[PDB]
């Protein structure tokens, strides 16, 4: 009936359609009313935010137009939805006579957050005619400015009669009174502004590294600026991968502080309205690292969820799957289905993902279950695709090459912000990968200067910085997955591994596992691998008993978060015996990797990880034996001469 | 809309061969391209046919706003005609109606961009003419006498800037009188208005405060590119030089680094930007305004 | 022209006065006694416990003050002045609250609490010089020679608004008289996020703290302090260029007869502190005597260092006797004889040397840990920050300056460059660093001890060569390391089984299997007492 | 080298509810009064305005009794603030005349001149005092002297003698600009360059750099009159009192000395004791009694 000038929105029609959609909708558990129970649960728990999936509207018949109206004119539609939601809540409480305490709900506020806007084509692909539209982005957080106060109510005083005024901002402008409103006192130009008496809001600016799905020819990475307000402030930390939904904006910028002149060319940014920090294709952040942030979120009443939700049916299925007896091999086979055999490599990767138990001594002292792995072997094997899979499955991490890195670039640096024109600190790769997995390729081309820093992180998971303006120690609780290329063309089995790899022997003893990927010619294995590879090209799209990735990630996340194995005497005896045995065997030098206390630590961590798998709470003899067997098999000592350190090429089994 | 000059030349020759007179629109456009853009825009606006498809929920907000503006124009015109006829004080009535009323100018109701493209060597050779606008040139040969003309440059791109919104007309809304105020801008910088300029606020004693409205504004998609000489064009023992190109409208994103291209454009000047102490008179800076791009591969 | 008044402000004034006059097996009243003490000793500040202010009137006064401290502070001052006049005979008085229920983090500040009193904790990084502050100015009118006195500033240079005498109608034309005004001491400090609150994958935050009056020169760089005070806002010109709409202020032109001063409203959050306390005798002299009278005290001491590491009695005996130093001597000819001890621990990466460094940095009073490659010349020694927003330069301390009369832990010592090696050499030669930058010259004390960890040049300690052939240090610095402890691996079954048992005991039992003879507090007390005998 | 940007507007929405005492509503009410008021079933003012336009006399004669009868509020406002209301009524007359003229043409006007007539009680010239300053008064007297016609400007074209920056001024104490306006008026980007040259020497046109171009300006007629009390009623032993009046445009050359007239005008002052001023009258209407045929 009555549209709004410039738009085609009708308030009455939109509110009626929204109310009808709220009162009637279902997924077609799938037959029951959906938003009704969401509203009831919200009013039960006191929450104020409704996360609306914009795709839902496109299913119901009526709102097929409200969908496009929401996409095109978010400003009006969001307020309309909020008012409709409040009216619906009051109607729900009153029409059924639940309880007469409705003043709190009638007074408080509400909000609706769309979070499934249609796919976008990347920020650079937009045009000027897309301003003030709704879009979404994918990227990695780099920096966030501190909290900036924004005035909302200005407070004035009269310097002759003490009369005080309060003024509300209007579209970013304050109307300063020119005359005291008192009849007794109406002196002109007597109003003074008392800064501390005003009421301020919260605003924050975040820098985002966009990662578009489609990349045109010859296009390089860049950065975008996001503005967050009110609750969402401090909801993001650098290194997190997020999916953001917001409004596309524009603004002119002053040429200089002195004048009031503006520049013709505009500045673009994004205004955040929803943030998603969870995905079904990747694990969930280790909650052991974000303990305080959870309490801060609860205090701030922001409704962003860090970890995914688990249903009773899902938990029952998890228990059923853990009940069977082939679970270990099943999971190993599940990891990276496109990679053939390499069962022990896959098992090691799985155990790394699971990780050990993190002890913490009251009165100071830290121990972490991070596990470090290094891969050696022939150059042409599949030791690099393993890195990609771990990088894309882990929540946090960085993939680096040995020769393309630097000591400063791995720890931290100081840079001039191009907007504020001041100097600000930035995080390095090792700090960005905190709580996750750091991938290093060609670890043997890295310079000694660069390699120097890895010692401390691999020793105590911290990095100490003493540079101009900063003197402090930072956490780097990340696992290390490294690859190396043996000297020359092929790993010669007639020489010790120390004569094959280009690393100092002492440095090798720090890693928990060492893998030798040897390439042996055998007709059966060649036939099997060739058939496996050729099968992938039978049809234009992939079709390859393997669990789905979503279920696998759900299981691993649940296991990581909900259980904590502990060690027992039966395990302690075996650990001590095995460590003494290793120290004795092999006792003229630099022919093998000398055993140290790092190996005992590796046994502890691997046994804890195995126990944590399969949903146990006590580490035992089977776990200890499996850990020792895996450690031995990785270096394949069974095919080695314990006197000259050479390999018997005919004893190794594919 | 793409206006080709071969069509104009064919039209002129067809008019000539059967006797009737015709002017050298081709030469006029070639020598003073920048002025004919408005002539063509007005000629088209005088003839644009009506839409045969209704406006639905799957249309652009820009088109929605333009349609609203046109309907509002018609509404004021009809209202004024009715009010004037009611007084009992038709061409004269119409004329006074237009004279005494305000409207939205055509530029705020247009929805299309207009570009020219050069004269083909083949067509010029067949018609026994010399296609100046399609003779490739290096940045070396483009001197001051070429300013204001339509010319073709052959070069290799080296840098392209991102697409950003360039403002052409700012719009403000006055709450006191309900008017919309439009401020043109054609400089690298501008100044925002403060107080209303509409008739009602101008006559009244208490004037309203203007506010900014982004959606009603008139924006343009703007890119700048740097073009460089080819090796075979540089004289012996010299260094290649560069040149600046501006791209506006739907022609953006058509140039990428490393492309060897022929760009057609209008050559225009710009204010001086060097040190004051080295300024001797009215020196100016030059740039090319793009109209058509042809790739070599 | 009668002045508007705040009934609530007055009411809280009388409530505060009643608190002061009422709040008290010998009974006693504390605040009146403290006022008497102030009269006796000529002081300026009062210390009012926050807890005592809570258990009256159902705490309404406590809240009102907490969330509206800024509004009511003048009324509290007025009440204090009146009670002082009543019960005792220019003086500037200060109030100091402390012992708040909770402490916030620098990461958890919000614009909602602007103008509210709270408490924060952090590590100090820098301090500026004490400078006078314009408190209550005096001005002379121009069109007439009238004199106005006691004009308050309130965080900005404020002028009189109207000539006090109707004989002259002057406004906005004045001259400042610097000869009969009053000033206060004013200092700026910079604090940084503490180490263990920094969230994952983020860099630390920094905050400014303004100190006034007698609280000045109570902070010290490199310490952890707890502040209690107000949160405020100050103008910020840098925010221009950020995205978003920045508030502006313009005058209202409606209702003014006819016939442009626009301002911007960008700000940043600061903190004006009122109470600052550092955060780390009594009956315990009994225990001190009991423990000193022991006979195997030295052996128990040696056993008590670094209980989490196995063996290395010599290294422990070095860490001790580095904690306790010698005595500095002065000769008549001006020659100074050093009394400090420096230690180097040499070993390949597979050893457990870094644990000693971590224990020392965690235990010792003044200690700083740093790595060879993650540092720089400026990071060590010092730097000069000439961009003091209000005036002359200032000195930002470095790692060496930190831990003065303390211990500096240097890991990966072998990777240090020639420049910083020379700096450390100068530090050992003379207990001074010479700074010469931006035309500023200075000398800074570095009376420190050095604990360095070094690796063999070839990765492994070739026992065939000598120490000089195995290390990479330069002869000058090498000559002044009076203790070199080379740690090496010996294969033996009983040692191996004992070490494995110890490690597994720590992992399985955690804190239980430590049982050291003495605790950290006892050890620190003993060291503090013993450090002052001068044998 | 670019041209000047433009500015323009158009109405879309409805602002706040119009107040009664605002210039636009005053103009609307005056226009309604002109186009609607009826006497003896006639549109007297519309008809006489049409005839005046036909005759090329750009003035309208109005009687105050009709206005007070039609509406009282604007009558009081005019009687109290004549200097503020008259221009509004003048522009309303001009607006109506535009329509009438354009319609008649098919079937460049200046501002029309309002002339007021009245018959209310007069005030003896000896009773004028402070309370009547800036009000409207009616007087009776005898003309004794009329000056010669003067010349005043209504539209001036001016040029800066140094940089040749041109502009215009319209009148309806105006003074020429004191300094060149080409600086504050940033017409074009190239104008900024043109405003500087020959190295570091700043551009300064000097004080009063403008000159008038007489070939393209328009002027009007102004005249002075003197009015004196009737000699019959003067008190004995005292010379009579007289007063100065100013008229312009269509109220010039209407009377000759010796005529007994009634005058409707405004009581004003000007500067020529400590704070004394010289009163005089601005002529709004003249009514003769017919003398010396
Ligand atoms: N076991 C395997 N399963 C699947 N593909 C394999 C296997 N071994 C080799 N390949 C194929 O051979 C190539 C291995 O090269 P790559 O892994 O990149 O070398 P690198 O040893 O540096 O990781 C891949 O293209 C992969 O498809
Ligand atoms: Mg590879
Ligand atoms: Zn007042
Ligand atoms: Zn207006
Ligand atoms: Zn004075
Ligand atoms: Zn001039």
């Amino acid at each position: 009936l009555r549209i709004i000038w410039g738009t085609n929105v009708s308030i009455q029609e939109c509110t009626t359609n929204f109310r009808n959609f709220l009162m009637s909708f279902k997924y077609k558990t799938d037959e029951e009313l959906y938003y009704i129970k969401q509203l009831n649960e919200m009013r039960e728990l006191g929450t104020s935010n409704l996360n609306l999936d914009a795709r839902n509207l496109l299913a119901y018949k009526q709102t097929e137009d409200l969908y496009h109206q929401l996409l095109n004119y978010p400003q009006e539609v969001i307020s309309i939805m909020d008012q409709t939601i409040k009216d619906c809540m009051v109607s729900l409480i009153v029409d059924n006579n639940l309880d007469y305490d409705l003043d709190e709900i009638e007074t408080k506020f509400y909000k609706v957050r769309p979070y499934n806007v249609g796919s976008c084509k990347g920020m650079r692909e937009l045009n000027p005619n897309d301003i003030d539209k709704l879009i979404n982005l994918k990227g990695l957080v780099l920096r966030s400015t501190p909290v900036i106060p924004d005035m909302k109510v200005a407070f004035f005083k009269c310097n002759v009669c003490d009369h005080t005024m309060a003024v509300e901002i209007d579209r970013g402008v304050i109307q300063e009174p020119a005359r005291c409103e008192r009849i007794d006192c109406n002196e002109p130009n007597s109003m003074s502004l008392i800064h501390n008496r005003c009421s301020f809001a919260d605003k924050q600016v975040i820098k985002l590294q966009e990662t578009p799905d489609f990349v045109p020819d010859g296009q390089t990475p860049h950065s975008i600026s996001l503005c967050v307000y009110d609750e969402l402030v401090d909801s993001c930390r650098a290194g997190d991968r997020i999916e953001v939904t917001g409004t596309f904006r524009s603004i002119p910028i002053r040429a200089n502080s002195r004048q009031r002149v503006l520049k013709s060319l505009y500045k673009t940014y994004v205004d955040v309205v929803h943030v998603k920090k969870v995905s079904d294709k990747r694990l969930d952040v280790d909650t052991s690292t974000i303990e305080q942030e959870l309490m801060q979120n609860k205090v701030d009443h922001n409704e962003v969820e860090e970890v995914r939700q688990i249903t009773d049916q899902d938990l029952a299925k998890i228990r059923e799957v853990a009940a069977r007896e082939d679970l270990y091999s099943l999971l190993a086979r599940s990891i990276a289905p496109s990679i053939y055999e390499l069962e022990d490599v896959k098992k090691g990767i799985l155990l790394q993902l699971f990780g050990g138990t993190n002890k913490t001594f009251t009165k100071g002292g830290r121990y972490r279950g991070d596990i470090n792995i290094l891969l050696c072997g022939d150059p042409s094997t599949s030791k690099s695709q393993i890195l990609q899979y771990v990088h894309k499955i882990t929540p946090r991490g960085v993939y680096t090459s040995g020769k393309g890195s630097s000591a400063v670039g791995l720890t931290a640096y100081i840079t001039r912000d191009v907007d504020t024109k001041q100097l600000v600190l930035e995080s390095g790769a090792l700090v960005l990968s905190d709580g996750g997995v750091c991938c290093i390729d060609e670890f043997d081309k890295m310079s000694d200067s660069t390699r120097s820093v890895l010692h401390e992180v691999m020793e105590q998971q911290t990095i100490s910085i003493a540079k101009a303006g900063i003197i402090t120690t930072l956490n780097a609780r990340s696992s290390i997955l490294a690859s190396a290329n043996p000297i020359g063309s092929r790993y010669n089995p007639n020489l010790p591994v120390t004569e094959n790899i280009d690393l100092p022997p002492p440095l090798l003893s720090r890693f928990d596992l060492v893998y030798l990927v040897l390439d042996k010619v055998d007709e059966k294995n060649d036939r099997e691998l060739a058939k496996h590879l050729t099968n992938l090209y039978l049809e234009d799209k992939p079709e390859h008993d393997v669990l789905p990735v979503e279920f696998l990630t759900m299981y691993i996340s649940y296991a990581k978060e909900h259980i904590h194995p502990i060690i027992t005497e039966a395990a302690k005896t075996e650990l001590v015996r095995a460590y003494v045995g290793m120290r004795k065997m092999g006792d003229s030098d630099e022919k093998r990797i000398t055993a140290t206390t790092r190996q005992l630590e590796s046994m502890i961590r691997l046994a804890e990880a195995h126990a944590k798998m399969k949903l146990k709470n006590v580490v035992e003899l089977e776990d200890v034996q499996e850990a020792v067997r895996l450690i031995r098999s990785a270096i394949k000592d069974y095919a080695t001469d314990p006197k000259t350190g050479k390999i018997d090429m005919n004893l190794v089994q594919t | 809309v793409i206006i080709d000059l071969d069509d104009i030349l064919q039209y002129q020759n067809e008019k000539f061969l059967q006797g009737t007179q015709a002017d050298d629109l081709v030469s006029a456009i070639q020598q003073n391209a920048n002025h004919f853009t408005e002539l063509f825009c007005r000629a088209i606006d005088n003839n644009m046919p009506l839409p045969t498809k209704e406006i639905d929920y799957k249309d652009d907000v820009l088109d929605v706003i333009l349609n609203q503006r046109r309907l509002r124009n018609e509404r004021m015109l009809s209202d004024r005609t009715n009010e004037i006829r009611s007084e009992n004080l038709n061409d004269a009535l119409r004329e006074v109606v237009e004279d005494e009323t305000e409207l939205f100018p055509p530029n705020l109701t247009r929805r299309y961009f207009l570009y020219f493209k050069p004269l083909s060597q083949n067509c010029a050779r067949r018609y026994r003419k010399k296609a100046i606008s399609s003779k490739p040139l290096s940045v070396r040969q483009i001197k001051g006498d070429f300013l204001g003309q339509l010319i073709t440059v052959r070069g290799i791109i080296t840098r392209v800037s991102d697409v950003k919104p360039a403002v052409e007309v700012i719009a403000y809304t006055c709450d006191q009188c309900g008017y919309e105020v439009f401020q043109e801008v054609n400089s690298r910088t501008f100044t925002p208005l403060s107080e209303c300029t509409s008739e009602e606020c101008s006559q009244n004693q208490t004037k309203g405060q203007l506010f900014m409205s982004t959606r009603a504004s008139k924006f343009s998609a703007f890119q700048e590119c740097k073009i460089q000489e080819l090796s075979q064009q540089v004289p012996v023992g010299h260094i290649p030089r560069s040149l600046n190109i501006h791209v506006n409208g739907t022609l953006v994103r058509s140039l990428s680094p490393g492309d060897i291209v022929d760009v057609t454009g209008i050559f225009l000047p710009a204010p001086y930007t060097g040190f004051k102490a080295l300024k001797a008179g009215l020196l100016t800076e030059t740039y090319l305004e793009a109209q058509f791009v042809r790739q070599h591969k | 022209v009668k002045k508007v008044d705040d009934v609530t402000g007055e009411k809280v004034r009388e409530a505060f006065e009643q608190f002061l006059e009422d709040f008290s097996g010998e009974v006693e009243k504390v605040y009146r006694a403290q006022i008497e003490f102030m009269k006796i000793y000529d002081l300026n500040t009062i210390y009012i416990d926050y807890q005592h202010l809570s258990m009256r009137e159902n705490g309404a006064l406590a809240m009102a003050i907490s969330e509206q401290y800024y509004r009511f502070l003048p009324f509290l001052q007025k009440g204090l002045r009146r009670v002082v006049r009543k019960y005792a005979p220019e003086r500037v008085f200060q109030i100091s609250f402390f012992n708040l229920p909770t402490v916030h983090r620098i990461r958890d500040i919000r614009s909602e609490k602007i103008g509210s009193l709270l408490s924060i904790s952090g590590t100090v990084t820098r301090t500026s010089e004490v400078r006078p502050e314009l408190y209550k100015a005096s001005f002379t009118c121009d069109m007439c020679r009238a004199i106005v006195d006691n004009v308050e500033q309130s965080f900005k240079y404020t002028e009189p608004t109207f000539c006090p005498n109707p004989s002259c109608e002057n406004r906005a034309f004045w001259t400042l008289n610097v000869t009969r005004s009053r000033f206060l001491d004013w200092q700026k400090v910079r604090i940084q996020e503490n180490a263990n609150e920094i969230p994952t994958g983020s860099m630390p935050r920094t905050l400014d703290v303004i100190l006034r009056g007698d609280s000045v020169e109570r902070a010290k760089p490199g310490d952890r302090c707890k502040f209690t005070g107000v949160e405020i806002v100050v103008p910020d010109v840098t925010q221009l260029g950020l995205p978003g709409v920045k508030p502006s202020s313009t005058l209202d032109t409606r209702g003014i007869s006819k016939t442009l001063g626009v301002r911007d409203l960008t700000y940043k959050i600061s903190f004006l502190a009122c109470h600052v306390i550092s955060i780390g005798s009594s009956d315990e002299i009994n225990e001190l005597k009991e423990m000193v009278k022991d006979e195997h005290i030295y052996d128990k001491l040696v056993r008590s260092i670094a209980p989490a590491v196995f063996g290395h009695e010599a290294v422990k005996k070095g860490i001790l006797l580095q904690m306790l130093g010698g005595v500095h001597k002065s000769t008549v000819e001006g020659i100074k004889l050093r009394g400090d001890i420096n230690i180097c621990v040499v070993g390949d990466p597979s050893t457990s040397k870094s644990q000693f460094l971590k224990y020392v940095v965690g235990f010792a009073p003044r200690s700083v840990y740093t790595s060879g490659k993650a540092s720089s010349a400026a990071g060590l020694t010092a730097a000069v920050v000439r961009d003091e927003e209000g005036g002359d330069y200032t000195i930002e301390a470095g790692a060496l300056m930190l831990a003065d009369n303390g211990i500096c832990c240097i890991d990966e010592f072998d990777k240090m460059d020639i420049s910083d090696q020379v700096a450390i050499h100068e530090a050992m030669e003379q207990q001074t660093i010479s700074i010469a930058k931006a035309g500023i010259h200075a000398t800074l004390n570095a009376r420190t001890s050095i604990l360095a960890a070094a690796n063999p040049v070839g990765g492994r300690y070739n026992r065939k060569l000598s120490l000089r052939g195995n290390l990479n240090m330069t002869a000058p610095i090498m000559s002044r390391f009076d203790l070199f402890f080379v740690i090496l691996d010996d294969c033996n079954e009983k040692i191996d089984t004992e070490l494995a048992s110890h490690i597994v005991d720590l992992h399985m039992k955690r804190d239980e299997a430590i049982e050291p003879p003495f605790s950290a507090e006892q050890l620190r007390r003993y060291i503090k007492y013993a450090r002052t005998f001068k044998p | 080298s670019f041209d000047r940007p433009e500015i323009y507007s158009a109405p879309v929405l409805q602002g706040e509810s119009p107040n009664d005492d605002d210039n636009t509503e005053i103009i609307k009410s005056f226009k309604n009064f002109i186009l609607e008021f009826r006497l003896d079933s006639q549109f007297i003012y519309r008809d006489q305005l049409r005839n005046n336009i036909l005759v090329k006399n750009y003035s309208l004669t109005v009687n105050m009794e009709h206005l007070i009868g039609y509406n009282e509020d604007i009558y009081k406002k005019l009687s109290d603030e004549p200097s503020d209301i008259i221009p509004l009524f003048e522009t309303a007359i001009t607006q109506v005349a535009k329509r009438i003229s354009i319609l008649s043409r098919a079937q460049s006007l200046p501002t029309f001149q309002l002339i007021l007539n009245s018959n209310a009680n007069q005030i003896p010239l000896r009773d004028l005092d402070s309370e009547h300053v800036s009000k409207i008064v009616r007087l009776s007297g005898i003309i004794i002297s009329t000056s010669v016609l003067s010349s005043r400007a209504t539209y001036l074209s001016i040029m800066c003698r140094n940089c040749r920056h041109t502009t215009s001024i319209t009148i309806n104490t105006v003074s020429l600009p004191r300094s060149c306006l080409s600086t504050i008026e940033s017409e074009s980007s190239m104008a900024n360059e043109s405003n500087i040259g020959d190295e570091s020497t700043k551009k300064n046109c000097g004080p009063d750099p403008y000159i008038i171009i007489h070939e393209s300006s328009k002027f009007i007629d102004q005249q002075f009159l003197k009015l004196q009390e009737i000699p019959e009623l003067v008190p004995v032993g005292e010379m009579p009192r007289n007063l100065t009046m100013t008229c312009d445009r269509y109220l010039t050359n209407k009377v000759i000395p010796g005529t007994r007239v009634t005058i409707v005008g405004i009581y004003s002052i000007y500067n020529s004791g400590v704070a004394i001023r010289t009163p005089y009258i601005k002529i709004l209407g003249i009514q003769s009694d017919v003398e010396t045929s």
